[PDB]
């Protein structure tokens, strides 16, 4: 209660970001750059929508 | 039975997956020319193979 | 479902899943690489090259860089010996719009191939 009302929602975000960091460490343990793995794991349709948000 | 595309939610099913072909770090081979990339007077000695062009 | 068909079922039915995936634009490049290896196991490498080409055509930078690398590696080994000139054009298509770090790699690789089988002047 003395902590912020959103602190657990912030914690849930931080745990989700740490799970992204855990996936990064998992790729590094396998022996690959996490950026290169992610490019192999992306589906193009997400980038399409991104460009439309810009446009 | 052999699986390669999905990431099963059962770990017992994860064991069935075929180990995917890892890439080779092409940058490591690039390093040899990147070591050649040192800026030097490449007539380091009067080596006529450099001084006189080949055929 | 693709993993189910490849384990249980026929080649053509399994491949038809990938065709639907490509038409629906679902495919990741890793799934393409899985499909490419699958087509090599069924030894229709020409289709495997078509699959790489389709997945390059769907995607954008940076992602395309690794797709090229895997595609060129497969092609240069068996069919780079056989019919060299198509790979030059394929290198030229690969260079198009490429960001500089990946382009640097591609310039050296192309010039090496030019040293291996083409004119030094190129």
């Amino acid at each position: 209660l003395k902590l912020p009302a959103n602190w657990e929602a912030k914690k849930a975000r931080l745990e989700w970001e740490l799970k992204e960091e855990e996936k990064k460490k998992e790729c590094a343990a396998r022996g690959e750059d996490y950026e290169k793995v992610k490019l192999l794991e992306i589906s193009a349709e997400d980038a399409e929508r991104w460009e439309r948000k810009k446009k | 039975l052999r699986l390669r595309n999905y990431v099963p939610e059962d770990e017992d099913l994860k064991k069935r997956r075929v180990p995917q072909a890892k890439p080779v770090a092409v940058e490591e081979k690039v390093k040899e020319q990147l070591e050649a990339a040192k800026p030097e007077p490449v007539i380091e000695e009067v080596d006529l193979a450099n001084l006189a062009p080949r055929k | 479902l693709a993993d189910l068909e490849e384990s249980l079922g026929t080649f053509q039915s399994t491949k038809a899943v990938y065709d639907r995936i490509l038409d629906l634009r679902i495919a990741t490049p890793q799934i393409v690489i899985n499909y490419a290896m699958f087509l090599e196991e069924h030894k229709y490498f020409e289709e495997s090259f078509k699959a790489y080409e389709r997945g390059i055509s769907l995607f954008k930078w940076p992602n395309v860089s690794d797709i090229w690398s895997t595609y060129l590696t497969k092609f240069i080994a068996r069919y780079g010996g056989r019919k060299l000139e198509r790979a030059r054009d394929l290198f030229e298509q690969a260079l198009d719009g490429c960001p500089p770090k990946y382009a640097k790699t591609l310039y050296l690789l192309y010039a090496q191939l030019e040293e291996e089988w083409g004119l030094a002047r190129h």
